[PDB]
Order: C-alpha cells, then structure tokens, then sequence
C-alpha cells in the first residue's frame, strides 16, 4: 500500500526521497561487504516506495522539464539460422 | 579523465526483475517491442507530454504505465 | 556434361586473414 | 559433387520466360525457413579461452 | 571434423552470356550446398501471437510477416527527414 | 592498407566483412552471409560485422579495434606485431601496449 | 524444496494434473517451510491461478486449496487498500510546491544507478577485503556469460537507411560489441598485471639513473661511487 506517503504529501515530497537512497546506498555497502548476492526484502520494498513517489509528482506537478536522456537504442533479439553446406569429415 | 564506461543496457535489473528488455529475460502489461519502439519513438519527437504518446503507444497502456516505464 | 569434374577454390587460411596490399622503402639499393 | 547456385536476383514482377545459358542446367525453388529462432548458444560458448 | 574444405566450385565453360544476375567471382561460383532464405532478421519477442499468455481454436490472417518484425512509424521518419535539413 | 579475402569462395570483401568468433581467422563477404554459405558447423550467431575501412584520427579506439586487441592477445599471449597487424596494421606496437595497460 | 519452482516446473513439463503435488500434510507442509505469499509481479501468480484452475477437476483431493484462497483474499485486499489509498493520495497533494529541476537530475540518475547494483558517488593487501573483491567479478562474468548470442540492436537511426525485406543495416552489432569488450577484457585480468609487474620492477628497478632529483642527491651518488671500489692490490 502506501501507510506513510498519504502523511508526507501534505508537506514537501522530497525529503523522504533523498532519506530513502542514502538507505539504499548503506544497504548497497551492506551487502557488499557481506558476500550476498540477491537483495534483502528490506529495501525491495523500500525500492518501489521511492519509484511511486517520482511517479506521483509527474502524475501531479508537471514539473518544467522532466529531462530526456536515452541512449536510442533496446537490445532485440535476432534470428538466427545454420550454414547450408554440410560438414565434411 | 578517462573511466570504465557504464554500461547500464546490458545490465540485468536487480530489485525487480521483470521490468528489463525482452532479450534480457529468459489492457496490458506485456510491453512488447513493437510498443516499446513506439515509446521510444514518441518520447523521441513530443518531449513528454503523456497523451500524444500513450496513443502512439496504441491504446491499450495506461499514462501511468507509460511513466512507470520511462522510469 | 556429367563428365565435367569441377575445380576446386581453395582459401589458404594465412591468405584469407591480413595480407597486406621492397624498392618503395628507399634503403636498398 | 552436385552443385548449386546463388539466388537469382530476377523480381517477383517479371514475367518473362525462363531463359537458360545451358540445357544441362536444372532449376529449384528455395522454401524460406521460418519458426521461433533456435535457442541460440550464450555468451560462454561464443569466445571462450583458447 | 574439418574445417578447411573448398566448398565453393567453378566449371571451365565460359556460359558467362546471360549470367550478369547472379553471383560471380571477378565465371559463376558453384557451391556445394544450396542458400537459406531468411525472412525478417529481427525477432519481435513479445506479441501474444509469439509469447503465449497462459490465460484465456482459434486462427488470425495476420497482413504480411512484417507485424513480426519492428518497423517503425512513417511519422518519425518524416519528423527524422525534417531534422536532415 | 590490407585484403581480405573472403573464406569459402576466393571473393574480395569491398568494405565490411563478417569475423567468425570460433575458428577466429576466418571472414565472409556480405553476400556469403546473407545466404549462408558458411558451413553448417556455424550458427549465424557468432558472426560479427566488421569493417575495413580506415577510421578517424588516432587515439579513438572504436570498440571494433578493442574487440580485435583483445582477440590478439587471447589467441598469441605475446608477439605484439602479431597483435598490432591483427588489429589492423595502421597502430603501432608502443601504441597497443600503451592502450592495453 | 521450492514449491514456488515445483509448480513452474509442473507446469512448464506441461502435466500438473497427474501429480497435482500430492497434497497432504506430508508433502504440500514439507516444502512450505499457509502458503508463503509469493513474490513476483505475476509469475509466482500466474501459476496460482492455473494450479487453481486444474485443481477445481478433483476439489477433495487437495487441501491445500483454502490456504490459496485465503491469500487471494489478502491480495484482493491489499488491492482494495491500495486503490483507496491512491484516490486519497491524489487528494492530498498541495496546489503549489514548484519542485527544482538538479535535484530531480540527481533522483533519477541516483535511482537509475542504484537499479542496476553500480556505485553511486554521492554529490548530496588485507586478504578479507581482496576476496570481497575478487567474488564480485566472478558475478559480472557468470552474468555477462548468461546472454544470448543472438544480441542485436534496433537503433533510432535505422530509419534513414531504408531497410528491405533483405538489406542488412550497419548498426546491428553495437551491443554484442560492447557485450564482449567487457567479457574478455574481464578475462585478460591478470595478463596486464603480469604486463605490469615487468613494467614497474623494470621503471622502478633502476630508479637512480633516470630520475635527475635521486641521482643528484649526496648519498645516492657517494653509494654509487663507493660500491665501484677495486680491490687494494698488496704489494
Ligand atoms: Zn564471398
């Protein structure tokens, strides 16, 4: 759900998001420093409560530029297909 | 000053894993390539203007969607 | 025509990879 | 050794009779395979240590 | 299993009269095995018609194999053609 | 600069070829490639469009001539002339051990 | 023993309702340790719903269908909070808060990096720590050796070139390029340390003939000239 954005709208929305990515980063160390490979479900869903919240204000404010930068190119895959002469041994 | 480029197409997502490019993977929710060329082709032209691309898309992807894929 | 035996194109691999394309390196006379 | 050809580049619209420089030749119809791509290999198979 | 073969003949016979279509060497090039005609290089991974859904007999006339292949709109090449000059 | 003579026929590649990456000395015209004359040992996966043209000015380093260093030095282990014309033979010996470091 | 892969299993093998899992308190409760409220988007769910939809053939063979249902409830309801919660989320948002543009820049490439496990610069010997090191590579190569060969682009610069049925554009292999760069430049590791170490124990190995400041210095130069001192011949 949400259970804490309701609360932190009626103020500034992005203190919560700067005070969620250090998180993420001392969670990133953590696990780094700790041999482990998959992500907690600490901060999984601590991830998609910080992508919400830059959703939400695109989906309110329309803020002036919401830049656009892509490298303008998506990996596909392509069809693939043997020789036709035969092996010869 | 010369660094080690990131390359982040190639990278695999982590958190989620289900929001990745097709070849990278082993209303809606499919996005297909067809579509997905379509979003990069409209985000190309109108610069982010939500409804002139979510029908370019072709209709069957929600604004909302569209944001949470272009995120 | 069925008594026509064809000739083969060999490659040569050495050929086939960086040969490039001596009086023209005037050293040697 | 039975041999064949390249692919004639003669289009789809061109009507015309089918010449032959030679009698002896034959002529067959190449039927375009198609269907999901085979799994392809990974990246391990394609440039491991030699 | 050999890799060097020849795989690649040519007959002494000078034919080259009505051969200026197919693939010459600069005579005619005989190979030992036919060509494969490959439809569309680029497969569209996603598509229902490909993908199959495990949700919800049935046949669709699809127009043309080119839904299966990631061609792009004709708006953005005129708005790429625009960009040229 | 250099040839290429096309494998499985004796054509001449006119400026890109396609570099197999399992025998790894080998290339292909365009036309060999299209039509898959290649053998059928071989997949069409592992062929990579190469050029042959001569690039920019120097000190670039598409990623087609690092691809070929590093082939070089996976298939000779030293030898840096063999590792400098592989690369194309238009980058000298101290400029391929100065990019490689 | 994953269920949540016994079923994707059973259901990839095509026959799901020939075993149905064997559901009894000896086999469906051995590998749950309820359910255990899967996780994914929809492929842990999908699932769900065709194990659900096979097993409404026997419904008293299978106990375990309750437990299924009861999470259905609780993913109906987390749903129902959920859309209650976001129309009262949309009705609380203040009329004007005019949010800065380098800051937005800054959230989007910090999320972006964090997605994909790089480091993120912040801008707001010891053999334990060379292991820590030396397994994260191992990851990179086993995740980059797991992509398919078959890897082409589809740039947004096709379209000038007008490509046939059967044309062959001249942008296909900027990925799988750049994907082999990395794989085999992360496999000449340790060449170019061997290069390296012949570099550094070759430039530092001399050290007093080549740099001016070190062979100009008092001790160096009396040290030099002391150790070429022939022998005193008696007599
Ligand atoms: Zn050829």
């Amino acid at each position: 759900g949400d259970d804490e954005i309701e609360n932190f709208r009626n103020g500034t929305p992005d203190k919560l998001v700067s005070d969620s990515l250090l998180k993420l980063k001392r969670l990133r160390k953590e696990r780094i420093l700790n041999k482990v490979l998959k992500p907690t479900t600490e901060e999984r869903e601590l991830y998609f409560k910080v992508k919400r919240i830059l959703k939400e204000v695109i989906l309110a404010k329309k803020v002036s530029k919401v830049p656009i930068n892509n490298v303008r190119a998506f990996p596909v895959l392509q069809t693939n297909y043997n020789g036709s002469i035969p092996v010869v041994r | 000053k010369k660094e080690f480029p990131v390359n982040l197409t190639i990278k695999k997502n982590v958190y989620d894993s289900a929001q990745d490019f097709n070849a990278l993977q082993d209303v809606k929710k499919n996005w297909s390539d067809q579509e997905m060329l379509l979003l990069l082709e409209g985000i190309e032209m109108y610069e982010d203007q939500w409804e002139k691309i979510a029908d370019h898309v072709g209709g069957h992807k929600r604004v909302e969607d569209c944001i949470e894929k272009f995120l | 025509f069925e008594t026509m035996v064809a000739n083969p194109i060999k490659v040569s691999r050495l050929q086939s990879n960086g040969v490039l394309t001596i009086h023209y390196s005037l050293a040697n006379f | 050794m039975d041999l064949f050809s390249s692919i004639i580049s003669k289009s789809n619209l061109d009507k015309r009779p089918h010449e032959l420089p030679n009698t002896n030749f034959k002529i067959n119809n190449v039927l375009p395979q198609t269907d999901i791509e085979n799994e392809a290999p990974r990246l391990g198979f394609v440039g491991a240590n030699t | 299993i050999m890799i060097d073969a020849a795989s690649s003949f040519v007959l002494p016979i000078s034919i080259t009269k009505n051969v200026d279509v197919l693939q010459r060497t600069d005579e005619i090039l005989w190979f030992r095995g036919p060509s494969v005609i490959v439809n569309e290089r680029i497969i569209n991974s996603g598509d229902p018609h490909l993908s199959l859904p495990l949700n919800r007999n049935e046949k669709e006339s699809l127009p043309g194999p080119f839904v299966l292949g990631l061609r792009p709109s004709a708006k953005f090449t005129a708005h790429r053609l625009s960009m040229l000059r | 600069h250099k040839v290429y003579i096309c494998h499985t026929c004796g054509n001449e590649s006119i400026n890109v070829r396609y570099h197999n990456l399992r025998a790894r000395d080998t290339n292909l015209c365009s036309r060999c490639f299209q039509e898959g004359h290649f053998g059928a040992n071989f997949q069409s996966s592992d062929f990579i469009r190469l050029e042959n043209n001569g690039n920019s000015v120097k000190k670039n380093w598409s990623d087609q001539e690092m691809l070929l260093l590093l082939e070089g030095i996976e298939m000779y282990e030293d030898q840096w002339e063999k590792i400098a014309d592989h690369v194309g033979g238009h980058k000298r010996v101290e400029d391929c051990i100065e990019k490689f470091l | 023993l994953q269920e949540q892969s016994e079923l994707m299993s059973t259901v990839m093998n095509n026959t799901p309702t020939t075993v149905a899992a064997l559901a009894a308190v000896a086999a469906a409760s051995e590998t749950n340790g309820t359910i255990p409220k899967p996780r994914s988007s929809a492929q842990l769910e999908q699932l769900l719903y065709r194990y659900r939809a096979i097993q409404n053939h026997p419904k008293e063979n299978k106990l375990e269908i309750k437990a299924i249902e009861d999470t259905f409830r609780n993913i109906s309801r987390d749903q129902d909070i959920y859309e209650t919660k976001l129309d009262t989320l949309r009705k609380s948002i203040d009329k004007g808060f005019q949010y800065d543009e380098d800051l937005l820049n800054k959230h989007l490439v910090a999320l972006q990096l964090l997605e994909k496990d790089t480091d993120v610069p912040d801008y707001f010997g010891d053999p334990d720590t060379e292991i820590r090191i030396s397994a994260r590579i191992s990851n990179r190569i086993n995740e980059l050796e797991r992509l398919p060969a078959n890897l082409g682009t589809y740039s947004l610069d096709d379209c000038l070139e007008f490509i046939t049925k059967d044309d062959l554009s001249s942008r296909m292999d900027t990925f799988k390029i750049k994907a082999l760069v990395e794989l085999k430049s992360l496999k000449l590791l340790t060449k170019q340390k061997s290069i390296r170490q012949k570099l550094i124990n070759n430039v530092a190995s001399q050290a007093h003939h080549n740099i001016p400041y070190l062979r100009d210095s008092p001790f160096t130069a009396a040290a030099q000239r002391s150790v070429q001192i022939r022998s005193k011949v008696i007599v």
